[PDB]
């Protein structure tokens, strides 16, 4: 079990960890969170009580370093830092852990919810889409624009998600439009998973960290990459059996998760309809048409 | 954007450009089986492909063989629609294809989006107008041609005869939305109107009698009449 000191909280601030939030009043008397479960990314985010306008946070993974939360005056915000004095960091951890100024990750003991979200989400891989290289832990916000959206303007900040449009040469094959327009089969399985992702746990990985920086940044390029790579899938005729059992239950805690007020602004009525009710597998995701049905039937 | 009224001298500028209509592609015969079903056959089709500004016309006749052990066959026809106009466009010179290509039916936008990625540069484009080109089978030679094709076939013809001689490309347009919308309305009567006096001939190399400018106006007037009369007949007015 490890953690993640903080500094101070010198601005008032909610501080969300996974599905997570509570709220710190300026200069309360906080210095972070313990007990974060090992084996897991995990992500750190803020909302200033000042400024709503931009969610922030931090992906990370403790095996991977040491790390820390330090608010920065000048460019105001939370800035997560590694540390590298390894026996420095132990004793501050612990100096705060006796004067029990830091919460406890709040895991159930019967509760999978944050492994089922990040089942296939694995942090070399958000350093891919996120780069940074001089860090371990990775910045996102609710800004931050994707590759593909900067086609149609910062490339130091951009999310590098894997580019999919069902209208492209790489989409279609000369000689197989109509076949490859109705048929996403091709470029699901040569071009994507065989080609660019080399097997469904890394596509599944891209598509569950662009549903989490949908729901806890609100960024809207990640909810059109998460759409995007659900839409692949459920418009192509001939997917692996094990994709679709797997597809079923990633989007099912995905649905689950979502915050009962945001489903208006993240969930596409298009694609959610065409997924369930018109596509080749339409009776293939029982367990998301289930809950979706019951828990969102104004959208469908 | 989309075509409209707004926007309806751009037809005759001198940006090439191509209307593409596929309501005459799939045509069948609904009929009754021995059984007492129904079941649909074929008859040959034909793409119409016009240029406004010029009047040439790109008549791809559409034989029923290519149907033959085909499934859902109105989708294809879109899809079969554009792979044709897409491998008209690579057979013409650069300097000659079109830089927008309008589809009258918006379900065409992408089969032929899709068909024309290699062209990413010739704009897609719907139109609010609703334009009568589904009666281009009520014109006796095209109607002749399309059902006689025994396999595929490409036949080009000047939709204007030589009227560009006397009138601008917008005069020239309008005259013959004018006659296709009659012929949509009352075919019978569009004809009769056309053809009513026998001194006046269509001259083997054209599609429209050879009407004097004076003729023309007084042909116009009656094809308004008629499309004005019908709009009574049908609503009662
Ligand atoms: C770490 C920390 C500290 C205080 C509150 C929270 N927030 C939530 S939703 N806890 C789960 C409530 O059962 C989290």
């Amino acid at each position: 079990m490890n953690t993640v000191p903080f500094t101070s909280a010198p601005i008032e601030v909610t501080i969300g960890i996974d599905q997570y939030s509570f709220n710190v009043k300026e200069n309360q008397p906080f210095h972070g969170i313990k007990d974060i479960p090992i084996g897991h990314v995990h992500v750190i985010h803020f909302q200033h009580a000042d400024n709503s306008s931009m969610r922030y946070g931090y992906w990370f993974d403790c095996r991977m370093g040491n790390f820390y939360i330090q608010y920065d005056p000048k460019d105001g915000l939370y800035k997560m830092m590694e540390e590298r004095d390894g026996a420095k960091f132990e004793n501050i951890v612990h100096n705060f852990k006796e004067r029990q100024m830091m919460v406890s990750y709040p895991k159930i003991d019967e509760d999978d919810t944050w492994y089922n979200l990040t089942e296939f989400v694995q942090m070399d891989k958000i350093r891919k889409i996120v780069r940074k290289d001089e860090n371990q832990f990775s910045y996102v916000d609710s800004s931050m624009t994707t590759v593909q959206e900067n086609e149609l303007s910062d490339p130091a900040h951009s999310l590098n998600y894997t580019v999919i449009n069902f209208k492209s040469r790489e989409a279609i094959r000369p000689g197989h439009e109509m076949e490859d327009f109705l048929d996403k089969s091709y470029y699901l399985n040569t071009v994507m998973l065989q080609g660019i992702f080399k097997n469904s746990s890394n596509y599944f990985g891209e598509l569950q960290f662009a549903f989490l920086n949908a729901m806890f940044f609100g960024n809207y390029g990640s909810s059109l990459q998460w759409h995007a790579m659900i839409e692949l899938i459920c418009s192509s005729a001939t997917v692996p059996k094990h994709m679709l059992d797997k597809l079923d239950e990633i989007l099912y805690y995905q649905i689950k998760t979502l915050p009962e007020q945001y489903s208006d602004i993240l969930l596409n009525e298009r694609v959610w309809n065409i997924c369930l009710y018109s596509s080749f597998q339409k009776n293939s995701l029982h367990n998301t048409e289930k809950i979706m049905e019951n828990k969102y039937p104004e959208l469908l | 954007g989309a075509m409209n009224s707004s926007n309806y001298a751009e037809l005759f500028n001198n940006d090439i450009k191509l209307f593409v209509d596929d309501t005459n592609v799939y045509r069948v015969t609904v009929h009754k089986t021995f059984e007492g079903n129904v079941a649909t056959k074929a008859i040959n089709g034909c793409i119409f492909t016009l240029n406004p500004k010029t009047g040439h016309l790109f008549l791809k006749i559409i034989h029923t063989s290519v149907w033959a052990g085909q499934k859902r066959l109105s989708q294809l026809a879109k899809w079969k629609t554009a792979e044709e106009v897409s491998a008209l466009v690579r057979s013409l010179p650069k300097e000659e294809q079109p830089k927008q290509i309008i589809v009258t039916r918006k379900a065409m936008l992408d089969p032929l989006e899709v068909h024309m990625l290699d062209f990413p540069n010739i704009a897609i484009r719907p139109t609010e107008l609703r334009l009568p080109f589904s009666a281009a089978m009520s014109i006796d030679k095209l109607s002749d041609v399309v059902m006689k094709a025994t396999e595929p076939q490409m036949v080009l013809f000047n939709i204007y005869d030589d009227w560009l001689d006397r009138i601008s490309s917008y005069t020239a347009f309008s005259r013959l939305t004018l006659l296709l919308r009659a012929l949509k309305t009352n075919e019978e009567s569009a004809k009769m109107i056309l053809l009513s006096d026998p001194t006046i001939t269509i001259k083997s190399y054209h599609l429209w009698p050879s009407f004097t400018d004076e003729q023309w106006i007084t042909i116009e007037s009656q094809m308004r009449d008629l499309i004005l009369t019908e709009y009574g007949r049908k609503y009662n007015v």
